């Protein structure tokens, strides 16, 4: 635990890259988090919401 | 933009709608503004023939 | 069957034409909720009940 400095700022960032891919698979309150099920499912008048 | 249909077909004489004159007799964009009118005219587009 | 008693049928290990469906004007009401009624041809499903 010598080095806990460097290593905490390398964890911090690699986490908060992972949390921003992670918000990926969440839909939002829509019916899908993949934007392709929406565009080859709905009309443009609902998939536009 | 007159034309006659049936009393059912008011309905697809909208943005969004999916339907037989939407589709293949008379499309109105998503992004339509105006109004649309009907009015039942059975005395005078009608014969008993 | 009555409502009460309602008929359910199991579609599988099928292809399904619905543009003879979309194109007949013998349905009143053809309204859709999840899905868009003229993508129905360009996907594939399970667990289909009528």
């Amino acid at each position: 635990s010598a080095l806990g400095k460097l290593q905490d700022v390398v964890n911090q960032n690699a986490q908060a890259l992972n949390t921003l891919v992670k918000q990926l698979s969440s839909n939002f309150g829509a019916i899908s988090s993949v934007l392709n099920d929406i565009l080859s499912r709905l009309d443009p008048p609902e998939a536009e919401v | 933009d007159s034309f006659v249909i049936r009393g059912d077909e008011v309905r697809q004489i909208a943005p969004g709608q999916t339907g037989n004159i939407a589709d293949y007799n008379y499309k109105l964009p998503d992004d339509f503004t105006g109004c649309v009118i009907a009015w039942n005219s059975n005395n005078l587009d009608s014969k008993v023939g | 069957a009555s409502v009460y008693a309602w008929n359910r049928k199991r579609i599988s290990n099928c292809v399904a034409d619905y543009s003879v469906l979309y194109n007949s004007a013998s349905f009143s009401t053809f309204k859709c909720y999840g899905v868009s009624p003229t993508k129905l041809n360009d996907l594939c499903f399970t667990n289909v009940y009528a």
